[PDB]
RNA sequence: AAAUUGAAGAGUUUGAUCAUGGCUCAGAUUGAACGCUGGCGGCAGGCCUAACACAUGCAAGUCGAACGGUAACAGGAAGAAGCUUGCUUCUUUGCUGACGAGUGGCGGACGGGUGAGUAAUGUCUGGGAAACUGCCUGAUGGAGGGGGAUAACUACUGGAAACGGUAGCUAAUACCGCAUAACGUCGCAAGACCAAAGAGGGGGACCUUCGGGCCUCUUGCCAUCGGAUGUGCCCAGAUGGGAUUAGCUAGUAGGUGGGGUAACGGCUCACCUAGGCGACGAUCCCUAGCUGGUCUGAGAGGAUGACCAGCCACACUGGAACUGAGACACGGUCCAGACUCCUACGGGAGGCAGCAGUGGGGAAUAUUGCACAAUGGGCGCAAGCCUGAUGCAGCCAUGCCGCGUGUAUGAAGAAGGCCUUCGGGUUGUAAAGUACUUUCAGCGGGGAGGAAGGGAGUAAAGUUAAUACCUUUGCUCAUUGACGUUACCCGCAGAAGAAGCACCGGCUAACUCCGUGCCAGCAGCCGCGGUAAUACGGAGGGUGCAAGCGUUAAUCGGAAUUACUGGGCGUAAAGCGCACGCAGGCGGUUUGUUAAGUCAGAUGUGAAAUCCCCGGGCUCAACCUGGGAACUGCAUCUGAUACUGGCAAG
């Protein structure tokens, strides 16, 4: 699915942060960040450690926006590879394209990268490629297309990349709409506060 | 035996329902349910939260 | 009695064909003796689309078996004594 | 030697002559257990003229079906039950 | 008149009530389709951007009642 | 409904059945003649016997009347049978 | 080069506790059904119940390059007629393409479906010798010459029919005799013994009724003998449940000799003779296709056995055999049986546990589809025909997965909703406005792969009776899509064409107002409800998951609660009332030895894929796929002799 009707909403629950909604004004003005959402926000949390695990499995199941069909599958992976795994779970969930090119700067939010991607406007290796999720292997031309590099969404997104990323394990580059995909991560190359040994501690039983 | 959940009545001194396995235990003996939104014995009328066991149709607009 | 015959596998309309010597009176994804290449007929922009063992050809051909109508096309396609 | 089968058995009957009934003894561990134990295997033998009596060690081997059961024959009698 | 995706299965002409095969049904014929179970007399069936409902329905009520049990 | 085109097959096979019947009992009264030669208890006659029953059963062999090593083991049995009966 | 960290717990007994112990819960799985809802594509699956009856059509043919032949159709064609002026039309001609039927040849015993029987008289694993086997292939050897019959046809003659019948004639590569007759066959050997067919394409000379002998190649056929592949058989070991099933068995157990199978065998039989099987569970009865493998699980284990694949049993129900290389026959026969159909009223027909579909069953499961094109089966000298195998498409969110449902901006925090200590929060940047963009869908254009092949042609390796025919390497030219207007690609509109379901007392993430007052009603468990209900019914708010969601059914786990890995027995369930002792379980201590277990090694085996692992491709993934490795086992040989067992002496 595509999961959506009220974001920052979605991230209030989860109770800090989260990378979502960065074009403008939202980082507390005009949104609420902290408290809680809806009518009972005001007055502290019961949690429960289930709680606090389940949440978190969700967070970043949110910072990435995939679905739980999906992220079954990203610890099938982390187990059925030889790496350790929530480690490797970061790194498996990472190599997704549609966060690459998000990774890229060519959108400032991901979910203008994901339209992109999914629209139609991206190429890796020079071949076109929609299939968002797509594992783009390590040492890959990332490409967009043609006729994409002058949306409000490419333009504006450049220079909300522009003096803001350019990371470990992927280089980039603006005027020729192209990045290097260096790896996927190890342990090192990739957070926020997230956690990755409570999920696995979740998912095992 | 079989119990019938929700209210709006039993239907159906004399015909037929399609019944499903599952206890409630307070009574003697019942060991079954009917469906009321399949076959016959109508979805129960009224309500809007509860639909899916004791069917009811999205409730129109 | 046998065959050397091909045998139909994978999907539709990409089939991989896998190639085989086989009994003579049972189905074409029967039962087998020994499996002896693989062909694909989609070779589109991939190589190994043709794989074939010539020595095996030869100890079931002198024995005695049959070479089918695709299968002796398939020695038409390895080319590789001209 | 190099494939054909030879066996030692117990005889434990010779009531009526020609055939001969020899029982073996095999060892296997129980498959689930481990315990590694009995179950005795019991096999008609051709037998020819009474060469064998009770209690005996016999040798047999495989030739062919001669009678219902009965497609081993009888080689060497090892020990004789001394009797 | 339902508004549902169908097909013809196969459509007889009666003779008799005995069946004649004929294998389509063109405009001024009249014939049975076979299968088809689900119509209720009244239906029109119609193309793929369908004549929706003909004018057709009207036809009387039932004057007198009976109760009835099985044995 | 009715019978594929097993027709022609379905006929032939009686015409082949009565052929063979006849073929076999034309051996079966020789074979029978055979032994009761052999109980006749004559080398001569019964040896007589088995000289004319080699030319008799070997069409039958060859043929695929009694064919495989059917033929055979009614040659053989029965012919040293007149040798144990000298 | 791949083994490799899948070995959670929670609530419930009491005033409260530790224990003991049953129940329930969170996980994964499905050939699933149902309710509520529902966009696309891919892929995969779809009667588990009645193996219950089946309407209709279709699921097995083919050779005229076997043969007699010549209804059909078609063409060429002799002669006429009409005359058109040499064309239309007739008759007749197998002349030729061509072939209905028939004789005859090979394939209907393969493919497909089904799981009723059956506890292996088939199966799984290895090991066996007594064996058969059409094509196919390897080798030798042969194919000489003749006789009669009979279909059809044709006459006759019965039958409202189905299907005949009475009579005469004609062939073969059908039949039959004859020749010859092994490296064969039977057998001491002497000796006996049986075989076949031509046909076609062509002919470069000859014979000649160029009919046809013949010349030349292809090919067919026959004897032996191996091959290969299949099939018959055997032995041991593994395989569901009951002993509130304990004695079963005389063709049974064995032999002797005759008999018989393609072969050893009471397989069968007459003589014999007295066994065989059984608590290491015979027998009896219940249940049950098997296996690879699937699921689950750490593993061990447990569950499970049309999803695919090997095997096996079955064919309206029951018996028996035929024919054949192959069977006791899935669309054959024969008989009996139950059930159904024609009608002629005398007598005859038929089998959907093939494919599609009907009714009946049931919670529940499809299209009376497209096509021989690809693949492969069949027959064919090949063209060709034949293919409800087989490819696809059809129909079901039935599963699995991909992908979409605009994206960003955007209040000073708008109506409406809800609570409100009436302060104000919340719903919510949600909404409106803004800018950008259009997967898919919808709509216009372009369009990969599946196509390999065969036909006919020159030449030529080459038989080369020269340059024929054949034959093949290539070469020669035209030329192969069921799906299908398919993927794929380009273009054109627009924020548009599109999101549900369940849950919120604890277990178990999430929470309040108001509607009811033991009710109405919820319950997987604990329980709640008897005036402010976090359960009940709805509103707001909240959480989870999504083209689904929930729920009941089903397996395993959680469960160490049937425990080998891994439990217990004073009192919680739990030691026989006590003892002797048979079978079985177990064996102090030594030397030697043997070499069964034992362990190491080597070699054969464990089908395919599946599982696992490293690659690869379809825009990824689902999927599909190359090789690796596993393939927890058996086999036989060699070896190691401590341990144990055997065995001889202490």
């Amino acid at each position: 699915a595509r999961y959506l009707g009220p974001k920052l909403k979605l991230s209030r629950r989860e109770g800090t942060d989260l990378f979502l909604k960065s074009g403008v004004r939202a980082i507390d003005t005009k949104c609420k960040i902290e408290q809680a959402p809806g009518q009972h926000g005001a007055r502290k949390p019961r949690l429960s450690d289930y709680g606090v695990q389940l949440r978190e499995k969700q967070k970043v199941r949110r910072i990435y926006g995939v679905l739980e069909r999906q992220f079954r599958n990203y610890y099938k992976e982390a187990a059925r590879l030889k790496g350790n795994t929530g480690e490797n779970l970061l790194a498996l969930l990472e190599g997704r394209l549609d966060n690459v090119v998000y990774r890229m700067g060519f959108g400032a939010t991901r979910a203008e990268a994901r339209q992109l991607v999914s629209h139609k406007a991206i190429m890796v290796n020079g071949r076109v490629v929609n299939i968002a999720s797509y594992q783009v292997s390590p040492n890959d031309v990332v490409s967009i297309r043609e006729k994409a590099k002058k949306q409000s969404r490419v333009k504006a997104a450049l220079e909300l990349a522009e003096q803001r990323e350019k990371p470990t394990w992927l280089e980039v580059d603006a005027g020729k709409m192209e990045g290097t995909f260096k790896r996927k991560p190890e342990r090192s190359d990739l957070s926020a506060d997230i956690n990755e040994h409570l999920i696995v501690e979740l998912y095992s039983k | 035996t079989s119990y019938i959940g929700g209210e709006g009545h039993n239907l159906q001194e004399h015909s037929v329902i399609l019944i499903r396995g599952g206890r409630v235990k307070d009574l003697p003996g019942v060991r079954y349910h009917t469906v009321r939104g399949a076959l016959d014995c109508s979805g129960v009328k009224d309500r809007k939260q509860a639909r899916s066991k004791y069917g009811v149709k999205r409730p129109k607009a | 009695m046998v065959t050397i015959r091909l045998a139909r596998h994978g999907a539709k309309k990409r089939p991989f064909y896998q190639v085989v010597v086989a009994d003579s009176r049972n189905a074409r994804n029967g039962r087998f003796i020994e499996r002896v290449g693989f062909f694909n007929p989609i070779a589109s922009e991939k190589e190994e689309g043709t794989r074939l063992d010539l020595d095996r050809i030869a100890h079931w051909v002198g024995q005695g078996a049959t070479i089918s109508d695709r299968v002796a096309a398939l020695i038409k396609e390895v080319n590789k004594a001209a | 030697t190099d494939k054909i089968r030879t066996l030692q058995g117990r005889v434990v009957s010779d009531k009526m002559e020609k055939s001969i009934v020899v029982a073996i003894e095999r060892f296997v561990k129980h498959p689930i257990y481990g315990k590694f134990i009995k179950r005795t295997t019991k096999l008609h033998v051709h037998d020819e003229n009474n060469e064998c009596g009770i209690g005996d060690v016999v040798e047999i081997r495989e030739c062919r079906p001669l009678s219902k059961t009965k497609s081993w024959t009888l080689v060497r009698v090892v020990e004789k039950a001394v009797l | 008149v339902k508004a549902a995706r169908e097909r013809f299965g196969r459509i007889v002409q009666m003779h008799a009530n005995k069946r004649e095969e004929i294998k389509e049904v063109r405009a001024g014929d009249i014939a049975a389709a076979i299968g088809l179970k689900d119509v209720t007399t009244g239906d029109t069936l119609c193309d793929p951007d369908a004549p929706i409902i003909l004018e057709r329905m009207e036809f009387p009520e039932p004057v007198i009642s009976i109760a009835v049990e099985p044995k | 409904a009715n019978i594929k085109s097993a027709k022609k097959r379905a006929i032939q096979s009686e015409k082949a059945r009565k052929h063979n019947a006849s073929r076999r009992s034309m051996m079966r009264t020789f074979i029978k003649k055979v032994y009761a030669a052999i109980e006749a208890g004559d080398k001569a006659a019964a040896q007589k016997a088995f000289n004319e029953m080699q030319p008799i059963v070997d069409r039958q062999a060859a043929k695929g009347l009694i064919h495989k090593n059917k033929a055979a083991r009614h040659k053989a049995n029965l012919t040293a049978q007149i040798n144990k009966l000298a």
